């Protein structure tokens, strides 16, 4: 019960998978690639555990 | 409240005998209960 | 004219009431009050064409339970031991317990208030309370009391129940 | 709008098949490569029992109902969705927004206007499976009304408007999460389970899903769904088969269960009841699911085998009882 | 035309049931079972009861593919010649209704939903004018309103008019429901589907609603929001300044309906003396194990004498059985039985029910599972998931035997605590009830069990064989239905204890408190009510042994039932 959570659901890696194809759409040529799926990991591990400060 | 009637639960072999008894009678010179019904609705008026 | 429906203590279980006219004329005017049972006696007619509805119109209404009987009352009521035998003609069921027997049979008989002329009213009720067991027929009392008394709702344990309080 | 046979030999080739017990299972689900046994008492949801009615009185269903629970990340919606898809008049429903009044549609008519009864969503179960989300979430009206449907699968309307019973089978199915996120070890399994113990052991079959430290069920979970979102979309998957194979021997297949079973049901009877301090309860579920396996595979009488893993199933939630 | 169709089908079907009715021989009816269904007629004085198949008997068809189609256009002919013998004498739905089913024949069955009250007819306009021969009486009866007609032969002429008579004339009663459509044949994601039903003359009242049924095969519509529907209204311009326009529906009408869906045997029963040790064995079957609770529920089949007295107090007649049991023990298949077996038997583990499931000016109260089991047994399981106030309902409905704003016996299924009962703590720990209902109950049943391989495998034995098809017929001493018989006339005995052993059972009431007087520690402060209970207990034994005047024998059995009955609870 600490700030981290329990489980990872699939549902996380349906959603980041749906997130790194939007920031595929705004490149707007279809070029998925590593830093395509990096930045999506990015907004989770960033959006998640703000309350450090 | 005006009375309080109160009634006691104690072991009496008579009272349970005299009970036993009449509720056989029960199963089986008081007023009867027409006289009485007119007696208090002609009272009260 | 008087609406009635049907009563809802002989209902086949779970089925519901029907309505049906009554009409009232002079002497009856008025005679029943909302909230009550009633036995009446009617003839009944039809509506004769519209433009077949059936009316009762009523006779004789009793509701749902003389010279010489109030004077051979007064040769009786006229000797002293009666104040034993109330209690000895009150209830029968179970036998003893004439204490008690005379303070109900005499709540039941009425107070009076006493209106002072233009100054102020007291009180004209006698309050009984009679603190149980269970194991105890002090109901089966009670019931003696509405059967024999004018007016009694029996007024429910735990508002399965009428509510005694007008709203 | 559209009141341009033959297949059986087909049928019994694959009836014929030595590993139709787990071809059959495994062509149901492709999404989940685990809970064979769960699969297993699925497919015989739909093979349940002998209906049984006695000279006079008995009048025993061969109704079953399996609720499966644990913790998430499982896609269990989904996998009561894709029940929902198997059956033919299935019904999915979920919680907090019935009451007892599933039943009693009674409303108002428009055009006549008028009250009309009407028959609620169990009576659209009237022969099949129902499927019900987050068990433990109902009213107090809502999975009270289940032991008039887990005992005498009826329905009782007595008010003003009609007074008039009926019955309406199915086949219930639910799930549930428990009340902490992660089910606890050395702790009952009444007690981490929002239900009614007379009820929760009414039910045939009580499954729990835990979650897994491994990682090699990691691996292979990410690499299939990975395989199932990528693309958008050496195994037999008969889509079809085996939606007209139950339908055909709904009525074609009636499973005997004669005395030589007797023998080995009262041998294992009694290292049963040797676990103490099971009831008839677990007696009637092992003779109600050993007649449901006979069902399979289209066997008309009992088999001193098939009795092993079905008492085993039983055995298996019996052995998670430990704690 | 359709008088002479009408007049050889009609001289036929005369001819029909003044034939043979039915085929069958001296053992059994021989022939004019119809007219013996008129002089059967003639003994009640009622109607016609009439089959499809006796009247498709003679003709071969021919006669009743004669009727089946014009039944309305055949009406007065069935009429008239059947007063001419009484002179000579003394299945479908809702969708198979086409336009082409008027006049004809078909059988609908349904769900009955709304009924209606009673009304009068009319069918005998005696309308004339204000001319001195106001006496007509208009053969017209069509449903039409019209009640003077136009062309009387006195000097009045068609606009004098005057009321009808509503005195000298021949009404009938009706009533008008509106059946639904079973819910068994309506396809997935359809809503019900209503038609309407008209009920006519004798047959009034038979109606239920939330019933299967089996209609007449007529069928009529009746003249009429059906404004701008659209369609081609009609109009009523006859050929020749500008009467109303029409949309119709489809109705239905009905003349029959039916609402479908010994004496040496009890002398062999009452002449007997092992039946009562007959009756014990053949009540549950269907369970294996005990059976002194086979015992009371046996007794509690028969009712007591709640006798009358002077206008104060009437003496009830019901006895009152609560079993408690061990969890999971196929109870409920004790309380299925119960009610599968007993009349007037509602069975519920009511939770879900409502605060009244335990008990222009519509005032309609609901029935409650609890107060609709008159002059029978309410079964209630789980009294823990009920509250107190319920329990003080229970205490209202046990005493008074009257709800004001219930004449019923109360089964119970109750729980431990713990799940088992603890044997060093006492059985008041246990019941998980207050001491009134405690004492308002008569019996209790404790039963608890243990493991052992021979009562388990010779009872698991008894049941699986049960399952078994094979050998599932084992026999009772008794059937079902000469049991039922020898309820129903064991009912009807009304003993009249005449014995001196009375008091004996009195000084057995103070043995029976005075050991109770002593030992207070495990668990009772014995009631005058288990007196009166056991006053009733040996009513109905005898009740069940067919004897009157109570023995003291059978007084010693009612004893020493409730001596151990209340000992299985003194551990």
């Amino acid at each position: 019960s600490k700030f981290s959570f329990g489980q990872a659901t699939p549902r996380t890696l349906l959603g980041i998978i749906r997130l790194s194809q939007a920031l595929a759409k705004l490149r707007l040529a279809d070029m998925v690639d590593i830093d395509d799926v990096e930045e999506a990991l990015r907004l989770v591990r960033v959006s998640k555990e703000s309350l450090y400060q | 409240f005006d009375i309080l009637c109160v009634v006691r639960d104690l072991v009496d072999e008579e009272a349970d005998e005299r009970l036993a008894t009449f509720v056989v009678d029960s199963h089986v010179s008081p007023i009867p209960q027409e006289l009485l019904m007119k007696y208090i609705h002609y009272a009260r008026t | 004219r008087v609406t009635l429906q049907e009563a809802p203590g002989t209902v086949p279980p779970g089925r519901l009431p029907r309505h049906r006219e009554v009409i009232l004329l002079a002497d009856l005017v008025d005679v029943s009050k909302p909230g009550e049972e009633v036995e009446v006696t009617g003839i009944y007619k039809n509506n004769y064409d519209g433009n077949f509805a059936t009316i009762i119109e009523a006779n004789s209404i009793k509701r749902r339970e003389t010279e010489e009987e109030e004077r051979e009352f007064r040769k009786i009521s006229r000797d002293r031991g009666i104040i034993d035998k109330i209690i000895s003609s009150m209830a029968p069921s179970i036998y003893g317990h004439r204490d008690i027997k005379t303070a109900v049979a005499c709540s039941l008989f009425g107070g009076v208030p006493k209106n002072v002329n233009g100054k102020h009213s007291i009180r004209g009720d006698i309050n009984v309370l009679l603190l149980g067991d269970p194991g105890t027929a002090k109901s089966q009392i009670l019931k003696y009391v509405e059967k024999t008394a004018h007016r009694a709702v029996f007024a429910t344990g735990q508002g399965a129940s009428v509510g005694l309080t007008a709203s | 709008k559209v009141l341009i046979d033959q297949d059986l030999a087909k049928i019994r080739e694959v009836a014929a098949r030595e590993d139709l017990y787990s071809l059959l299972a495994r062509s149901i689900a492709p999404s989940i490569y685990e809970l064979e046994d769960v699969k297993k008492g699925i497919l015989l949801q739909l093979f349940g029992g002998t209906n049984k009615t006695f000279t006079k009185g008995g009048r025993y269903r061969g109704d079953i109902n399996i609720l499966l629970c644990g913790d998430p990340s499982t896609s269990k919606s989904q996998i009561l969705q894709y029940v929902h898809k198997i059956t033919p008049r299935g019904v999915y429903t979920s919680g907090k927004g019935s009451s007892a009044v599933l039943t009693a549609y009674i409303t108002r008519d428009v055009d006549t206007k008028q009250l009309v009864l009407e028959s609620g969503a169990l009576v659209l179960s009237d022969g099949g499976v129902c499927c019900i989300d987050e068990f433990d979430k109902m009213s107090d009206s809502t999975r009270s009304v289940l032991h008039e449907v887990m005992e005498q699968q009826t329905i009782s309307i007595a008010k003003a408007g009609i007074i008039t019973t009926l019955n309406a089978r199915s086949s219930i199915l639910a799930s549930a999460n428990p009340i902490g996120s992660r089910y606890n070890p050395n702790l009952p399994v009444t007690e981490n389970i929002d239900l009614p113990p007379p009820l929760l052991s009414r039910f045939d079959l009580v499954y729990l899903v835990l979650d897994k430290v491994d990682e090699k069920n990691d691996r292979e979970l990410a690499k299939h769904l990975t395989n199932l979102y990528l693309e958008d979309k050496d195994d037999v998957l008969p889509v079809e088969f085996l939606t007209m194979y139950i339908s055909y021997a709904k009525e074609h297949i009636h499973p005997i269960i004669t005395e030589a079973a007797k023998t080995e049901l009262v041998r294992a009877y009694v290292g049963m009841r040797k676990m103490g301090d099971a009831t008839t309860r677990q007696l009637e579920s092992m003779i109600r699911l050993a007649e449901a396996h006979a069902k399979m595979k289209l066997k008309n009488v009992v088999e001193l085998e098939d009795v092993q893993e079905a008492v085993r199933l039983i055995r298996s939630a019996i052995k998670d009882y430990a704690t | 035309v359709d008088d002479v169709t009408g007049e050889k089908v009609r001289e036929a079907f005369e001819q029909f049931l003044e034939d043979f009715s039915v085929q069958s021989t001296d053992t059994g009816e021989v022939e004019k079972v119809y007219r013996a269904q008129i002089e059967f007629m003639k003994i009640y004085d009622l109607t016609i009861y009439i089959d499809y198949q006796h009247l498709s008997m003679r003709e071969n068809g021919a006669l009743a593919m004669a009727i089946s189609e014009q039944y309305y256009r055949f009406l007065p002919f069935l009429q008239k010649g059947l007063r001419r013998v009484v002179r000579k004498y003394a299945v479908h739905r809702i969708r198979d209704i086409r336009s082409e089913k008027i006049g004809s024949l078909l059988s609908i069955s349904g769900t009955v939903t709304r009924t209606s009250e009673v009304r009068p007819e009319l069918y005998k306009a005696s309308f004339t004018c204000d001319m001195c021969r106001a006496i007509v009486d208009n053969v017209e009866q069509s449903f039409k309103y019209t009640e003077p007609t136009f062309c009387p032969n006195p000097s009045c002429e068609n606009r004098a008019f005057w009321t009808l008579n509503v005195t000298r004339s021949r009404f009938l009663d009706w009533q008008k429901v509106r059946i639904q459509e079973n819910a068994n044949e309506i396809p997935t994601g359809s809503m019900p589907r209503t038609l309407d039903v008209i009920l006519r003359g004798d047959s009034v009242e038979r109606a239920k609603p939330g019933d299967r049924c089996k209609f007449t095969g007529v069928e009529i519509v009746v003249p009429d929001t059906q404004l701008g529907l659209p369609g081609v209204k009609p109009s009523s311009t006859l050929d020749t300044s500008l009467v109303r326009d029409l949309t119709y529906k489809i109705s239905f009408l009905a003349c029959h309906v039916i609402s479908i869906g010994e004496i040496n045997e009890l002398k062999e029963m009452v002449k007997d003396e092992h039946i009562y040790d007959k009756l014990v064995r053949s009540i549950a079957p269907a369970v294996f194990g005990h059976e002194a609770v086979k015992k009371g529920i046996l007794l509690q089949m028969l009712g007591g004498v709640h006798k009358s007295t002077v206008e104060g107090i009437k003496l009830r007649g019901d006895i009152n059985i609560c079993v408690v049991g061990d969890p999971s023990t196929s109870k409920s298949q004790f309380l299925k039985y119960v009610v599968g077996f007993a009349p007037r038997s509602v069975y519920t583990s009511g939770k879900a029910s409502s605060a009244a499931g335990l008990t222009g000016g519509d005032y309609t109260i609901e029935a409650g599972a609890l107060m609709l089991a008159d002059n029978g047994i309410c079964c209630i399981d789980e009294f823990d998931k009920m509250d107190i106030s319920d329990q003080v309902a229970i205490h209202e409905a046990m005493e008074q035997q009257t709800i004001s704003i219930a004449r019923t016996s109360i089964l119970a299924a109750a729980n431990p605590v713990g799940g088992r009962y603890n044997r060093k703590l006492s059985l008041r720990g246990n019941l998980n009830m207050t001491a009134p209902i405690m004492s308002r109950f008569d019996l209790f049943f404790v039963i608890l069990d243990d493991c052992n391989e021979k009562i388990d495998t010779e009872l698991a034995s008894h049941i699986v064989d049960l399952h078994m098809k094979r050998d599932e017929a084992i026999e009772p001493p008794f059937s079902a239905e000469q049991l039922r018989r020898y309820i129903k006339y064991a009912r009807t005995f009304k003993p009249i204890l005449t014995k001196e052993a009375r008091s004996y059972l009195v000084e057995k009431y103070k043995e029976l408190r005075k050991d109770d007087a002593q030992g207070f520690s495990r668990s009772y402060r014995i009631t005058v009510r288990q007196l009166e209970s056991m006053i009733r207990l040996s009513e109905a034994i005898a009740r069940a042994n067919c004897v009157d005047e109570i023995t003291p024998s059978f007084i010693a059995e009612a004893y020493d039932l409730l001596r151990q009955s209340i000992i299985r609870v003194d551990v």
